[PDB]
């Protein structure tokens, strides 16, 4: 890569392995290639949170281009967010798209991920399904988005309501995931639910 | 054979069938000791909603295996 983008990577990757972030188990990024263009990074779900106990692997990567464009990030560790992806992780926050900053780090990034994870803005969703149950029912969104992380992200909490549904599901054969996916999708309405893993 | 079908608020009911017997049929028996007509059914085994006209033999249905009852959900 260009000069520029190599001394900012290093510079930034040692930004954050000597955050305080790092150190208290929050923020953190790995090489993945030698050359710097792609990432891992890792982020702790915030306190008090449905996320919380979870940690989320994204894929980060880095543009020709960088700084003067935004890192490309996705999560890999699949979670229930308005401004994710459930399916593939994308983001939809506007420091990866229009509001990136040179200035922006990769430290700034996952900490910005970590917000939005604590403060969804509903109206600019990613995925329509999951911001629709955010607003119509929100004790129904915690706890859906605690059972993804769980599953997922290895978040400690569990629903035992949701967990048996799932497994009467799993009964008739179908996958796990797309039992999981179709009950989230459906609000947990097995017959619904069901309709959706026949079609 | 001996089979069962599991219903939606999950009564376990019990048949007596044969490897050959087709789709259409075990969805006869079924609407006899149930009442459901067959062109309410569908029968789930192993994710996959049977079609009539293949046999328990072409689903590997063995025996005591559980069949999954989910009624056609009206729509218009």
């Amino acid at each position: 890569m260009a000069n520029i983008a190599v001394q900012r990577i290093k510079r930034e990757f040692k930004e954050v392995l000597k955050s305080e972030e790092t150190s208290k188990n929050q923020i953190k990024v790995d090489l993945v290639d030698e050359n710097f263009t792609e990432l891992r990074g890792e982020i702790a779900g915030p306190p008090d949170t449905p996320y919380e106990g979870g940690r989320y692997q994204l894929e980060i990567k880095i543009p020709e281009t960088y700084p003067f464009n935004p890192p490309k990030v996705r999560f890999i560790t699949k979670i229930w967010h308005p401004n994710i992806s459930s399916v593939t992780g994308a983001i939809c926050l506007d420091i990866l798209k229009d509001q990136w900053a040179a200035a922006m780090t990769l430290r700034t990034v996952l900490l910005s991920l970590q917000a939005l994870l604590a403060a969804a803005e509903p109206d600019d969703p990613q995925d329509a399904v999951v911001a629709n149950q955010y607003k119509q029912n929100p004790e129904m969104f915690k706890q859906t988005a605690r059972l993804w992380a769980h599953v997922y992200a290895g978040a400690p909490v569990s629903s035992p309501e949701y967990t048996k549904k799932i497994e009467n599901l799993c009964a008739m054969g179908f996958d796990r995931n797309a039992v999981i996916v179709a009950l989230s999708s459906k609000s947990w309405d097995v017959e619904t639910a069901t309709e959706l893993l026949l079609s | 054979m001996q089979i069962f079908v599991k219903t939606l608020t999950g009564k376990t009911i019990t048949l007596e069938v044969e490897p050959s017997d087709t789709i259409e049929n075990v969805k006869a028996k079924i609407q006899d000791k149930e009442g459901i007509p067959p062109d309410q059914q569908r029968l789930i085994f192993a994710g996959k909603q049977l079609e009539d006209g293949r046999t328990l033999s072409d689903y590997n249905i063995q025996k005591e295996s559980t069949l999954h009852l989910v009624l056609r959900l009206r729509g218009g």
